[PDB]
């Protein structure tokens, strides 16, 4: 997202002469540094991203209708810890209210 | 509505017509955050850009003038089918006073909440 | 048999796919993007192993930059060596380049796919087509080998 | 009454960057967005605590709390289709504390922690005097509601419900930790007229 | 409101016989059929002059406004040469007359002239009433009251009687 | 119960070309298929000369085994095109009688119960799903066709 100077407006590559320049409806062209040199990329692992569960993950503690287990918390030590089954791999992440989580968290 | 009937309006339009100015905060109204490097947020402004950047058919004229009150004019003069300098005020305050009526009354109905109403329709 | 007949396409070979807009001369050290440098290194070894493989002078200045999936050539039996033979023979218009096959675990298998001037002969091809474009297609192609 | 409470944050004092970092809770009534939250979950059960009162909050609104997005929704429009359910009471805090309790005597060594924990109960406030009184004429819904016997539920909020379908399932899991029950429905209510018929 | 500790709920003798005396009470209150004659109420009250203010509104200007709108009880006009009769609904299914009732429109009117009208109450039309709403006259009707008037008192009321 | 505690530990591992999750489902499925020797009971407790049932059941007359089974012994698995009761009332639920990612049987369609011993309520909900299914199928059919 390159945004012009003058307008807070992005600009187009224009991809000429090799080097990259940004250019706008105002005119206004930019030079492209290296780092601006990637036209597109896809990483076909995409799996299940991390934000796709983070805040659901986060909330699993305190919502009643989750599923819970009686394997004791390695933290604060209780009895219960609840269980979240997510993605199509079925991933089993252990949940605690006081922060423990199973999934490295 | 009855006006502005099947019209399919480009949304950076509709924010730059109700005071947003730069790009950069039109594009936040809609991730609300562009330092932060999550995947969401660099897919969403990727489809934003995307979507910025291609012409519309119609309001392609008016797509990347600067001045909002050449906006409105655009539009009254899409909708309209169906002094100079206080006639242009007039009539531009007239279609954004009846486009504030008519976009989101529920959120509210004066051009006070119209900042409210963009940050609720990027959402 | 199954196995044999049944359709392998590039596209499920490989990790990710990044098209850099980059060129690549055996004497003049051009721009390359900052994550991908280290890349260097083992195109100089290619550069260095094959004597009759090297730079055209017809480069586009666009790179496509693979990286190889070495689960799926195992449990599909495909060698590094066949997978280039294939893109070499069904795409002309390209210069491959790719990393040691050791496949020694820790270092991913990467190449690197350099169009050619040929692929943006007439770029208004059937109408006025920007380079760019072009070399999407030109992806995808590749992708569906 | 919300943007008066503290835990509402007008939207002109929140700022987009301040909800997506800060993790603020969008706070809705009748979809209209009035303010953020800083904890979804506080506020709903705080609302849902002032509903059963039946004093600051009418019985008839639903309270919605999401959990794959932090929002809270407040619901008073026609339309709604709504039922009773009992509600069900547990010692959750008290089987906390106890825990706490038999961990620490644990970290001690005494080897009596087992002992300080107790267990854990759930169960409704309905009785069977209550049940007469119903047949009786003496006792009614609305008295019900009065009390935190029974409250309201909406198909919007019963997504935060897990309902036990008859008091045989309440008792089986009566001291069942894993199983927390919100309510008890009894199984009659599943049919209309004709099918009851 | 604090309530008792529930390890002291003593409901062990509970069978569904019992739980069926909730469904029982939660009949009772809601009601069989319900919210149709309430809908219509709130329509009546509210709602009519809710909408007909929504429906305010050389060059002489007469614009239209509608601040003050009353409905009434069917009162059957014509009968024995008398404008208003306590309409009763058998009445309205036997001689086949709508069990309606005459609307009043009074308000005041905007005067422009860019280069206003007075109207005292008057019956535009009449509006129909469900039978068994507040302007139905069965409403606040006894059992024996109702047979009285003529209607079968299990009836519940809540359907219209027109054409 | 062992397929769940299975899945506990993460010893589930689909073979190719099946997501863990539908893996998961298939042995779901496969276990709690009812055997054969469910019908030893049934004709222990039925005289074959002097029961109206089975006799009609037998003889091709009316009914079917299923039906038999059915009424008695138990309804079993419920099946919705090939499939278990999906989690259509929320995020990872299929009732509000169950919670999110229930593990057991019973929370995605499993009867322990027959029609002369009574359904309970989620029992008797899915029961219902899978005959208005049925019911639907069938006028989609004949109005197609
Ligand atoms: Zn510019
Ligand atoms: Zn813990």
């Amino acid at each position: 997202m390159k945004i012009c100077k003058a307008c807070s407006s992005c600009m187009v590559r224009t991809y000429v002469d090799g080097n990259i320049i940004f250019r706008c409806s105002c005119g206004e062209s930019v030079q492209g540094d290296s780092q601006n040199l990637l036209v597109s990329s896809k990483v076909y692992h995409t799996g299940e991203m991390e934000d796709k569960y983070k805040i659901f993950i986060k909330n699993a503690p305190f919502d009643p209708t989750n599923c819970q287990i009686k394997k004791d918390c390695p933290n604060c030590h209780l009895d219960y810890l609840t269980q979240i089954c997510i993605g199509s791999q079925k991933i089993i992440i252990l949940v605690c209210r006081c922060g423990y989580m199973s999934n490295r968290g | 509505s009855t006006k502005f009937s099947k019209l399919r309006i480009p949304w950076y339009l509709i924010f730059r017509m109700f005071g947003m100015t730069g790009d950069d905060s039109i594009i936040e109204q809609v991730v609300f955050d562009l330092e932060s490097n999550s995947p969401v947020n660099t897919f969403m402004i990727e489809i934003l850009e995307k979507s910025i950047h291609v012409l519309d058919p119609i309001f392609q004229p008016v797509q990347h003038e600067p001045n909002r009150e050449k906006i409105i004019q655009f539009l009254s003069e899409k909708v309209s089918k169906f002094s100079d300098e206080n006639a242009v005020q007039y009539l531009n305050e007239r279609q954004l006073t009846i486009l504030d009526k008519i976009l989101l009354p529920h959120m509210g109905q004066t051009a006070d909440t119209r900042v409210r109403k963009l940050r609720f329709l990027g959402l | 048999i199954a196995n044999s007949i049944e359709l392998i396409t590039f596209e499920r070979l490989i990790l990710q796919w990044h098209l850099l807009y980059e060129t690549y001369s055996s004497t003049k050290k051009n721009v390359m993007y900052p994550d991908f440098a280290s890349d260097v290194e083992w195109m100089t070894d290619f550069l260095e192993n094959h004597p009759l493989l090297q730079p055209p002078e017809d480069i586009a200045n666009w790179c496509i930059r693979l990286e190889l999936n070495k689960t799926t050539m195992i449990l599909k039996s495909i060698s590094l060596e066949s997978i280039i033979n294939s893109l070499r023979a069904k795409h002309p218009n390209t210069y491959i380049m790719h990393s040691v096959e050791n496949t020694a675990s820790g270092i991913p298998i990467i190449i690197r796919i350099y169009l050619r001037e040929s692929a943006f002969r007439r770029s208004t091809n059937t109408r006025m087509a920007t380079d760019e474009k072009i070399a999407v297609n030109v992806v995808d192609k590749l992708l569906n080998s | 009454r919300l943007l008066s409470d503290p835990a509402i944050q007008q939207l002109a004092d929140v700022s987009n960057k301040d909800i997506v970092r800060k993790g603020l809770a969008r706070v809705f009534i009748n979809g209209e967005w009035i303010g953020c939250c800083t904890n979804a979950f506080e506020l709903a059960q705080r609302y849902r605590m002032f509903r059963r009162e039946g004093k600051i909050v009418h019985p008839h609104t639903t309270i919605y709390w999401d959990s794959m997005v932090d929002e809270v929704e407040f619901w008073l429009d026609v339309g709604r289709l709504t039922r009773p359910l009992l509600i069900v009471d547990n010692n959750i805090e008290k089987y906390n504390q106890a825990c706490y309790k038999a961990a620490e005597a644990r970290k001690k060594g005494d080897k009596d922690w087992e002992k300080h924990k107790i267990p854990f109960i759930q169960n409704t406030r309905f009785t069977s005097q209550m049940a007469k009184d119903i047949l009786a004429g003496t006792l009614t819904l609305e008295d019900l509601v009065a009390q935190g016997i029974c409250e309201f539920i909406t198909p919007e909020e019963a997504e935060n419900c897990l309902v036990a379908f008859s008091i045989i399932e309440l008792r089986k899991h009566k001291h069942d930790v894993t199983r927390r029950f919100t309510h008890v429905d009894v199984p009659q209510a599943i049919l209309g007229l004709a099918a009851l018929v | 409101i604090t309530y008792g500790p529930i390890e002291t709920v003593d409901n062990e003798e509970l069978t569904e016989a019992d739980m069926l005396s909730f469904i029982s009470a939660a009949v009772n209150s809601t009601g069989l059929i319900g919210y149709n004659i309430k809908s219509f109420d709130d329509l009546m009250d509210n709602g009519i002059p809710q909408i007909v203010k929504q429906m305010f509104n050389e060059s002489v200007q007469i614009q239209f406004n509608f601040t003050d709108v009353n409905i009434e009880r069917p009162q059957h006009r014509n009968y024995s040469q008398g404008n208003k009769i306590n309409l009763l609904p058998n009445k309205a299914r036997l001689c086949g007359l709508s069990y309606s009732g005459p609307v009043n429109l009074a308000a005041e009117v905007i005067l422009t002239a860019h280069y206003r009208a007075s109207i005292p109450p008057f019956q535009v039309s009449t509006f129909p009433i469900m039978r068994g709403s507040n302007r139905c006259h069965t409403h606040h009707l006894s059992k024996t009251a109702k047979k009285e008037i003529g209607e079968d008192p299990n009836e519940p009321g809540g359907y219209f009687i027109a054409r | 119960e062992e397929i769940n505690n299975r899945l506990l530990h993460g010893d589930i591992m689909p073979p190719i070309g099946l997501t863990t999750h539908d893996f998961y489902e298939k042995l779901q499925l496969n276990a709690l298929k009812f055997p054969d020797r469910i019908l030893k009971p049934i004709m222990n407790s039925i005289n074959p000369e002097t029961n109206g049932l089975f006799q009609m059941v037998a003889t091709g007359a009316k009914g079917s085994n299923p039906n038999m089974i059915h009424i008695m012994a138990g309804i079993g698995q419920i099946e919705i095109n090939t499939q278990r009761i999906q989690p259509q009332f929320s995020f990872g639920r299929t009732l509000v009688y169950y919670p999110r990612f229930a593990l057991e049987a019973q929370a995605y369609g499993f009867i322990c119960n027959s029609y002369i011993a009574g359904l309970t309520s989620p029992e008797f909900i899915f029961g219902e799903m899978n005959g208005r299914f049925d019911l639907i199928n069938k006028a989609l059919s004949t109005s197609s066709t």
